[PDB]
């Protein structure tokens, strides 16, 4: 391609699916830095996350998010308040505001739900052209935040998502935790769980529904 | 009746001063106009005494001059009356922000075109390359002789830059120079008493 | 200026016989070349009585007329100034270090931001450039975050407190495995250098006859150092310098010893040929074997040149820095 | 740039529009030639020449520092000349 | 004696004041009283940690209210560049004349840096510049005998 | 001769005093006694490797701690910056008055370096600055007649 | 002339000294003699290339062997630096004294360069340093007339 | 670029009418070769 890179793909031997599944393929890139799956190789899980291209990014407004190709995000509208999401009570009012890529190439729509009500978290949603929504950083573990002030969040993973059909997805990520590391290891860094790592993908589902899978933030069974 | 002054650089841009005359004294870029009173020779730009030309004198006419009076700079303004009314200079460095060839040199005369009590050859200097220059090879404020300009009062009195070749139809050696420049910068520097 | 040796095809870099530049800025005393805006385009920045500014230089060598600015910090000029990123933005900002506190002016491109005065977490306290000259105090990517950290070279540990952003740093940490006798060891003979090339820079202790290289075990400390030794009759002393540079055009910078003395003599030492940790080979155990080879954007540049010459195709580079790419593969059948 | 609904022809107003209007279509291929490379005299002429036109769509510039850009192919053609 | 503000004299009601006390200083305290009794300053310079642009200068001045002796001018300083400018073109210690400031205790009296064409809504210049002010730094030198 | 203490006198309790023989380092050895047996010291400057930040100043003094015909004031020299600090605020060794410390026999007396205001419960000015003092450097220029 | 050994004096046998035959080095034949006859040097300067750490000095002294002819003390220069030392702590042509090896004609006699406490086996200090010494280089500075 | 850092040049900068110059004053060593002059120290503000 353009770029000159070397690359490679090796799929994951994901069999099973109802016509919409959690497929992913673990990729190799010259010149990608160490990742959780080596030096060189990646699964890109989807997220949303703030620009670091121009630096520690603020926490704050006048902030810059990638959509999930990794683009600009620029508002596409206004803001609106709503206290629900697909029939499900939020426990609170949040302000959620459309984006839309700075170039565009799938015409996908992006909301930013922020919580109007101080106590809350905020979240992502993906309005993909297949009619499937796309949640990343509904609850602690899908989120990316700075352990010693949590509500900086710099990057929300995918959490769940929803095919028009019926068929649902909930991603399980586990934290980085101390256990076995060294005592230095440990000792000189204190990060306090930072890093989260897909641990499973729950799919094929026994109920049909319309909604997001992670639901209120409850954890499946 | 001696006293410290307090000393004051000045820093000076030709380009704001052309640039920000009143309308009715025909306000230019300073850039703009240099590049077409290079190309073409014996014209001119701004007027009275804040402006570009080609020199008058035979001996002068592939000679761009600039100039500016002390009247219109106001410097004065940038300081309160209580710190004494007279305010006069001590030295005026020259800087010429342009590109050059290889080993080019810049030719430029700055003089007072007042010329009036003021010691013989202390109204002029020669720039030989900008860089804050001087019109003195070792510029020493303990020389014991006065400095070029000194004791001109900061209220009045012309300042001009000629540039000996400027003229592009003569061929002048500094007429892609000039078409090169993109400002003059004066440092004034001055004393209050 | 650097050109390919002899035809395309040789991969030796050599440099044209030195000719005097068609076009030079002038105010050239109290100005240096550094890229101020992060175009790709050095900018010539003069500071003094005003004169604010800068030339940038373009691809065809054209510079363009000053630049003004308009933001210069009035400590750009103070003694102890650094130019550091402390951003992340990758720009390089204006800053000054105190222990408790740092004061940064953060680069806008056409000037600076209003300084702001930092004060470290906890009780955190910043190593002071200059402050101890038995210690190296300085910026790099010892951790390999392509953040630059604050590190600290002493003749037993090396201490590291990391770029948090905003002129904010972490809590020292400590890097283990370089050491050098106390009493002989100088900051002058240390250099840091990402000569692995996967982004955590090694330590280059220098010694007449010998290079000690202290491998960076990702920001976990260091490796037992390499040594390297000298050829017969190549020595090396406080005149001497020492340059980093990938000339050859491999993705890792070698290292060069410049010997002034009464002749000058240039040493390069290549660690290796190729760009380590990139995929090389491919084997699936049915019989099919893959390779690959790369090579350096800049040295397809040379050729772009090598074929400009005789043609007076001139080959303008829009192409900064070496961004390293695939060069060539093959396939083979173990079976046929 | 779209309005009304139209894929309206636009020239860029200034150089900073011009600038996001050439960042739309970084990495789009222009031209592909298939070209065989022997000793014949059919070796100075390709098999084929593929060439494409691209084209960016205005959709939004409220933004004034990020103006929605929607790029693509809007025509290409396909030579055949076998060497020819 | 530790304060700002828009001067009062008649030419001084946009230039925008900052005074500090030498007493408030506490200068002395920082060596024992057996190193000796007279502490007097001999030099004063400043430090302006803001941003200019391209052609922007320092304008402002600084003095010692009293009028103590000294002789005539060494009353105040101008700055410049606010760059350690100190009170001359060309500094010189051995100049044979006093330098500004030279003489006065470290013990006392209010120092007083004054920025003309400070107000802002006045269409001031040093307004611009002074946003950018995050400090002043004098630097200080002092003997004791 | 070769110790720390905090100083004993009314004013110095809070003082912290290091103090180093000349004798005990062997200048004299450094040289053959052909060369000259009159070796006496022209200059000392002052190294504090510690970490003084760009508006920090470190204060202390340096003196010996003994008599000799000294001019009245070459008994002793003041640090500010401790980057080979000298006593003067311009070093020139053509002044024509003499240096602190110039005649003194390079292998006599004993010198002594205080620190005003060091002991952390009087909380010190310099209490906290020390703890980051990890060398005292003397840079002392002699010659040999 | 040009040789290494250690220095036979009572002070000196730890002493390892370098040496040079001005005659040897034929200085005058790099200029022709339409200049001039008298070719004498003015000052000479000591660059002593090697490694050492950042509070280690190097010792050694440059002299000149027929010391009768020259003004007393401009027989020998100490070099403590080893970059480019002059010896004396301050450089000036227009001091108004000779400088070491002023007068001395470029054509004849000898020089040497002494390092004390050089023997190893005697524990010396240069006897380190000079492990790393790759050149001694003299800077000649002479006139014509 | 002629010369490294401790390389010498040896050449003689010479006025063909020297007699209306001071003695020495009609030829200049050249010998640093970086902008150099005749003279060790140039002092404008000198007596000579």
């Amino acid at each position: 391609g353009p770029d000159g890179m070397a690359a490679l793909s090796l799929p994951l031997p994901i069999s099973a699916g109802r016509g919409y599944a959690p497929a992913f393929t673990l990729n190799y890139n010259s010149g990608a830095g160490n990742s959780p799956f080596g030096l060189g190789w990646d699964c890109n899980v989807m997220t949303i996350r703030r620009r670091t291209h121009f630096g520690v990014p603020h926490y704050d407004e006048t902030d810059t998010f990638l959509g999930p190709e990794g683009e600009v995000l620029v508002v596409a509208d206004q803001p609106r308040d709503e206290s629900t999401l697909q029939g499900i009570n939020l426990g609170a009012t949040f302000t959620v505001t459309g984006y839309r890529s700075r170039l565009e190439s799938h015409f996908s729509r992006l909301e930013y739900w922020q919580p109007k009500t101080t106590g809350k978290t905020d979240f992502w949603l993906i309005y993909s052209p297949d009619g499937q929504v796309h949640l990343l950083g509904k609850s602690p573990q899908a989120r990316i935040s700075n352990p010693s002030q949590t509500t900086q969040t710099a990057q929300w993973l995918l959490e769940a998502s929803v095919s028009s059909r019926g068929e649902q997805i909930y991603y399980q990520y586990r934290a980085e935790d101390d256990t076995g590391c060294e005592a230095d290891e440990i000792t000189h860094h204190l990060q306090a769980t930072a890093q989260r790592y897909l641990h499973i993908v729950y799919y094929g589902n026994r109920t049909a529904s319309e909604t997001l899978p992670g639901l209120d933030g409850s954890a499946p069974s | 009746r001696d006293k410290r002054a307090l000393e004051v650089e000045r820093t000076v841009s030709l380009a704001e001063v052309y640039a920000g005359l009143p309308k009715d004294n025909g306000p230019f870029s300073l850039a703009q106009e240099i590049d077409k009173l290079v190309s073409q020779g014996s014209g001119s730009a701004g007027s009275g005494n804040n402006n570009l030309a080609f020199g008058a004198g035979t001996d002068t006419k592939t000679s761009l001059q600039a100039s500016v009076s002390f009247a219109d700079l106001k410097i004065r303004e940038d300081y309160p009356a209580s710190l004494g009314k007279i305010r006069r200079i001590k030295q005026i460095s020259v800087t010429l922000p342009a590109l050059l060839g290889p080993y080019q040199d810049v030719q430029a005369i700055l003089s007072y075109g007042d010329k009036a009590g003021l010691a013989n050859g202390c109204e002029a200097l020669a720039v030989s390359h900008g860089m804050n220059d001087s019109g003195q090879f070792q510029l020493d404020f303990n020389d014991g002789k006065f400095l070029p300009f000194e004791g001109i009062a900061i209220d009045q009195g012309t300042l001009t830059l000629s540039f000996p070749n400027a003229s592009m139809p003569e061929k002048g050696k500094q007429a892609t120079m000039l078409k090169t420049l993109n400002d003059i910068i004066l440092h004034i520097r001055y004393t209050i008493k | 200026s650097a050109q390919r040796l002899g035809e395309i095809g040789s991969d030796a870099v050599t440099w044209e016989k030195m000719q005097p530049l068609s076009v030079i800025p002038s105010l050239q005393s109290n100005a240096s070349l550094v890229d101020i805006n992060g175009d790709g385009q050095l900018d010539w920045v003069i500071t003094g009585p005003g004169l604010r500014g800068y030339h940038s230089q373009r691809p065809d060598g054209s510079w363009t007329r000053f630049t003004p600015l308009n933001a210069l910090p009035v400590e750009y000029t103070h003694p102890r100034a650094q130019l550091a990123d402390l951003m992340g933005a990758g720009l390089s900002d204006l800053v000054l270090i105190g222990p408790k506190s740092v004061r940064l002016y953060a680069n806008t491109r056409d000037g600076f931001a209003k300084g702001k005065d930092v004060v470290q977490s906890g009780d955190i306290t910043l190593p002071v450039p200059g402050a101890d000259p038995r210690k190296l105090v300085a910026f790099s990517d010892v951790l390999g975050s392509g953040q630059a950290h604050l590190v600290e070279v002493s003749a037993t540990k090396v201490t590291c407190w990391p770029n948090l952003g905003r002129g904010r740093f972490g809590q020292p940490i400590t890097l283990p495995g370089f050491s050098q006798p106390a009493t002989e060891f100088n900051p002058a003979q240390v250099y840091l250098a990402d000569l692995d090339g996967s982004g955590p820079t090694d330590l280059i202790y220098v010694h007449t006859n010998r290079l000690d290289i202290f491998l960076n075990k990702s920001g976990n400390g260091f490796a037992e150092p390499v040594t390297l030794r000298f050829p017969e009759g190549l020595r090396f002393d406080h005149t001497c310098q020492l340059q980093m540079a990938d000339v050859q055009g491999l993705g890792v910078a070698s290292l060069i010893l410049s010997v002034p003395h009464m002749s000058p003599h240039h040493w390069r030492c290549d660690l290796t040929n190729m760009k380590p940790w990139l995929l090389n080979e491919m084997n699936n155990n049915m019989g099919v074997h893959h390779t690959l080879r790369y090579r350096s954007s800049s040295q397809f540049w040379l050729d772009e040149k090598a074929a400009a010459l005789t043609t007076g195709q001139t080959p303008v580079c829009y192409l900064p820095f070496p961004i390293h790419t695939l060069w060539q593969t093959e396939t083979e059948d173990e079976i046929s | 740039t779209w309005q009304d609904n139209k894929d309206v022809p636009l020239t860029p107003e200034d150089d900073n529009s011009r600038y996001w209007f050439n960042r739309a279509l970084k990495g789009q291929l222009l031209r592909s030639e298939l070209y065989g490379l022997d000793d014949s005299t059919n070796k100075h002429v390709p098999y084929t020449v593929t060439e494409f036109r691209s084209q960016v769509r205005r959709l939004q510039h409220t933004d004034s520092r990020y103006p929605v850009l929607w790029s693509s192919v809007v025509e290409s053609r396909n030579y055949h000349y076998e060497r020819i």
